[PDB]
RNA sequence: GUCGAGGUCCGGGGCCCCGAAAAUGGACGGGGCUCAAGC
RNA sequence: CCGACACAGGUGCCCCUGGGUGAGAAGCCUAAGGCGUGUCGGGGGAAACCCGGCCGAGGGAACUCGGCAAACUGGCCCCGUAACUUCGGGAGAAGGGGUGCCUGCGGGUGCGUAACCCGCAGGUCGCAGUGACUAGGGGGGCCCGACUGUUUAAUAAAAA
RNA sequence: GCAUGAAUGGCGUAACGAGGUCCCCGCUGUCCCCGGCCGGGGCCCGGCGAAACCUCUGCCUGGCGCGCAUGCCAGGGACC
RNA sequence: AGUCGUCUCGGGCGAGAGCCCAUAUCGACCCCGAGGCUUGCUACCUCGCUGUCGGCUCUUCCCAUCCUGGCCCUGCAGCAGGGGCCAAGGGUGGGGGUGUUCACCCAUUAAAGGGGAACGUGAGCUGGGUUUAGACCGUCGUGAGACAGGUCGGAUGCUAUCUACCGGGGGUGUUGGCCGCCUGAGGGGAAGGUGCCCCUAGUACGAGAGGAACAGGGUGCCGCGGCCUCUGGUCUACCGGUUGUCCUCCCGGGCAUCGCCGGGCAGCUACGCCGCAGCCGAUAAGGCCUGAAAGCAUCUAAGGCCGAAGCGGCCCCCGAAAAUAGGCGGCCGUCGAGGGCUCGGGUAGAAGACCCGGUUGAUAGGGCGGGGAUGUAAGCGGGAAGGGUCAACCGACCCGCUUAGUCCGCCGCCCCUAAUCGCCCGAG
């Protein structure tokens, strides 16, 4: 086998509801520097004529930094979405929804670049990012 | 295959069926349909509802 | 350049008329060695979920999933005819048909009423609402001569094909009276098997038990929900005009050019939607029934039934399939089901899944 | 140095072949035609 | 009456208006007075589509020449209010809190326990108290013209 | 300064403007991506009852042609 | 429209550049072409009007192929590149400034191909540019004024006659009429297309860095066909709260968008859920066997075997008007099988049509019961911040009878009511 400890990205059974769409604001929820970002692309994704990209708990953007330090202002960064607003389905037919619409800045290999996750990281996300969960306090 | 129980009713709603709410400090609420998800967020008081499973408590209290 | 995109719709299912007929025709059967007939029929009741532990490869197997399932009242059929074919000069013609001889019918719901005995329904009296021009002074003798001609016919070898012609028996649980005739092929590489097969059971009940087998994959034929004459934005998916239109949003916007100076047949418009004769492929039968409840593990029974009963829907009281998924057709439609056609290659397990929980709650 | 019947080159003539990719479906007038129903 | 008409225009809305809510000749309801003649009727899950209206999960201008249209705000009371300036203004800048009903007191003018208006304490209900109706969204740069005003009656209201 | 400029005025300017123009917070079906509901038409039945317009007619492919033919040539198809 | 100078795309020869080597790649100077996708030239049709550029919507076609499928050469170790061949089934997207087409830029992507259809498409839309009438600036003119110079504003008419396409019906014909079940000649389909991950494997290859493939598993996106169990939207059925006013007050009602607000089952829906075969047959480029012309050699001249997302079939949808106008069983005729109107209702619906029931009865209503939606009715008793002659009495609101009351375009049981009477066509 292959990176047997080194992984970085994992498989998940349930496939969260796209539902932030290419300019949507989302809250960082670790202390990488940047505090709000803006949706701008999602990777891994094809759409049609005049539709937009979409993505959901556990799916990794690209975005911009809106607000935060000085030195991570107006830069083009990709970010993992931890939490959503929208309810998805999972394995047992319930649905969960989350508080707020929050991601964590990663590397494009998926290696967070912050120390802390703050706030409930979503089972799906934990699971397709080993990284992330590695790290993450709470899951949920 | 296990019963959830509402938050707001206090009542056991059927698997595969409802919605479970998770707060920014990880607490959990699960709620039986969007009439006691709405309620509880728009704060209707719980023990003064007839239908719900905190009013025995309510009754209980006042005596 | 210009913009590419997908065409609005399939042009694989037109004309997008209305049903020749209400009850389902299948053009097409599967290659099987064993003797058995190749389908069944029931009415749609509705539609429950289950959580099952899954079989089937996948990411989730071995974990307990929520699935879909839909609940078709199959109560047995009755087999009372035998046509044989033979092979004309540009397909299949019959060459003859054998029918039984009347019979008392026991099955039928008689109620005693103020006055008046039984009613004491025989058949050729609820088929005569589907035929209404039935053979008069017909004999068991002339019967038997009628099957003796077919069977010599076989022997000459004159016949390459023999197929069941069975009706369905809505009264025994009092939907309607009026039955559905259909004709049913016989898997198997013997001409005389599959009469012999035909031969023993004419004049009898079929059930849908010894005939489809739980777990397997089927084609589920029925005629879609009707919704009348439809627009081209809700028939075939195009986009809506321009928020400043002033002719019109939910219209196709040019409809052709200026060469050829024709409207091409492929340009969406208006028309019937819905009422489609429309086949599924790949729907598992999950599990079947008898007598309106399904026994779990050998010591409970439960009944199918939901509370307040299915909506627009009686009570299930004969046996029923249950099918993963949804199927075409509204409630009380005629289903036809037959072994799949094109399977998977790696197909699920032959046999019924492990069930832990089976919704009977109000579905009002 | 052994077999044992025509090979070696060049310049020309007739027919044919390659060079030879376009947009609604289709043009020897059409069918079709090969010791022709072509030259 | 004029416009070819028993014409949704114009002449004439030219003169007049009970009760409640309310600042109000506002909106809404209602008394008097008038009408069912802003005159073709009947049917219908009886469609598609068009005109007028209501709502819409997640995102929030990614639409578009252009936030076109729609949406946000909205009355009243109290705190608070910038650059600039012709010192008059900007200004309701911006921004923040309150608003129902019931019980009982205090104050102003008043002979009055008549009428109007302004406060205080307590109790209590709903998601929401200007609960319907009425009813500003806001801010920062640049060009032009100082302002109020006038214009192509019938495609241009403007920097003319 | 291709080709500004001082009463065919030059520069600046508070207040003002259904004037043109750029940005920000908020807002939203403008959009992702469209889906429901209401009233009036549309539709059917009983009545009154026109007008614009009209050489006669009226299916296609490749062609000839005053050079983009329902009507011509060779083909294809078509019950009313 | 004609032409192709110009434009786009090829070809012939080979000076050379490539460590030797013209042809891995580039290919001077010259020479021969194809297309009508740039522009120009002519003035052949059209001035008793054929409405412009761009954008949106929608359909279709070509290959000179951007990606996907299969190959050949290499200055092809692998990962990649450069050049070329077959191949048009599918895809070829989202944004910033600008009226822009185009071009430039951004983040993704397998790739983000070029073109034709009156520079496709205004009796489909929009009206930002251009191209009237108003006005300003610069330049030119003595002037009126002008500018393929900028700038602000500046109208988009329709009752479909024929044909065309989408769906829905009545007839005749098919050598007498009717009911039912079938066959499938032909037509349509993309009903499917394409990424990524695990493992093979840190293996082949390579000094190292780096780094494959066959086979075997999993899954996303786009496209298509269905469904309402779960979730969400709506739900002018229904239930509750509440404002103004009117019916004298209580109850109960009208109007104010359904007055407004919250919830809301059935139905409809998507943002929800389910389903969509890789095998066979013949081939293109290409890789080979046998084999002479031409005693050798040779994939070709005869012959043979393999070999593509491409073609045909399996699959799906329409389909007896398929003019060779079909087959079979049954009933009827030489009074009469069968059918229509009328009747109670929708598995259906613009009119027609279609489907169930019609006393051979649970089709609708009604009664009872089940299930559900709101949320605890009216009335009475008690309490209540306080007032009141500290009495009687008033009092928003709260508690008990009360999971109440109200309602149900859902289900079950019961013939109590209406599904009755009647009329018409019909082969011989
Ligand atoms: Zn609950």
């Amino acid at each position: 086998a292959k990176k047997g400890a080194g992984a970085t990205r994992g498989v998940s059974a349930v496939r969260p509801t796209r539902a932030l769409p290419v300019g949507a604001y989302l809250t960082v929820a670790d202390n990488s520097g940047a505090k709000v970002i803006q949706i701008i692309g999602v990777v891994e994704y094809h759409g049609t004529r005049r539709r937009l990209a979409s993505a959901g708990v556990g799916d990794m953007v690209v975005a911009t930094v809106k607000k935060g330090r000085p030195d991570m202002r107006h830069q083009v960064v990709r970010a993992v979405i931890i939490r959503q607003r929208k309810e998805y389905r999972r394995l047992d037919g319930m649905r969960v929804k989350f508080e707020d619409n929050a991601a964590v800045i990663v590397t494009p290999e998926g290696v967070p670049r912050g120390t802390e996750i703050r706030g409930p990281v979503a089972r799906e996300a934990a699971e397709r990012w080993v990284r992330i969960g590695s790290i993450a306090s709470i899951i949920v | 295959a296990r019963w959830n129980v509402c938050s707001y009713c206090g009542k056991p709603f059927e698997p595969g069926t409802g919605k479970m709410y998770v707060r920014n400090d990880g607490r959990v609420l699960f709620f039986c349909s969007r009439k006691c998800e709405r309620y509880y967020f728009m704060g209707r008081n719980p023990r003064k509802l007839k239908w719900t499973k905190a009013y025995q408590e309510a009754r209980l209290q006042r005596g | 350049g210009k913009v590419h995109r997908p065409r609005r719709g399939s042009l694989g299912f037109s004309p997008r008329k209305r049903a020749k007929s209400i009850v389902p025709r299948i053009r097409s059967w599967p290659k099987e060695t064993e003797v058995r007939m190749l389908g069944f029929a029931g009415y749609k009741a509705g539609m429950t979920h289950i959580l099952m532990i899954d079989d089937e490869p996948g990411l989730t197997n071995g974990k307990e999933i929520f699935m879909p399932v839909t609940i078709i009242e199959t109560p047995p059929l009755r087999v009372f005819g035998i046509r044989a074919y033979r092979m004309g000069y540009l397909g299949l013609e019959t060459a003859t048909e054998v029918i039984v001889p009347d019979f008392p019918l026991d099955n039928y719901p008689a109620k005693e009423r103020k006055g008046k005995p039984k009613p004491k329904m025989t058949f050729y009296k609820l088929l005569e609402r589907r035929i209404a021009t039935l053979p008069k002074n017909y004999t068991q003798e002339m019967f038997e001569q009628k099957l003796g001609q077919l069977e010599d016919m076989i022997k000459e070898g004159e016949i390459v094909d023999v197929r069941a012609i069975v009706a369905t028996q809505p009264w025994v649980i009092k939907l309607k009276k009026k039955p559905e005739v259909m004709e049913y092929a016989i898997g198997g590489t013997s001409v005389e098997e599959k009469f012999n097969y035909i031969k023993e059971k004419l004049g009898k009940e079929l059930r849908v038990g010894e005939v489809l087998k739980e777990g397997e994959l089927l084609d589920v034929i029925a005629v879609t929900k009707g919704k009348g004459t439809q627009g081209p934005v809700k028939r075939w998916g195009i986009k809506l005009r321009a928020h400043k239109d002033s002719k019109g949003r939910r219209k196709v916007g040019s409809i052709g050019p200026w060469h050829p100076a024709r409207v091409m047949w492929t340009v969406p418009m208006a028309g019937q939607m819905g009422f489609h004769h429309r086949t599924e492929l790949n729907k598992r039968l999950i599990a079947i029934g008898e007598n309106g409840k399904l026994k779990l593990d050998e010591n409970t029974e439960i009944e199918i039934t939901p509370k307040g009963g299915f909506p627009h829907y009686g009570i299930v009281r004969s046996d029923f399939m249950m099918i993963a998924g949804s199927v075409p057709g509204a409630i009380k439609r005629i289903i036809r089901v037959r072994p799949a056609i094109r399977p998977p290659k790696k197909k699920p397990p032959v046999q019924r899944p492990q069930i832990t929980y089976v919704s009977v709650e109000s579905k009002q």
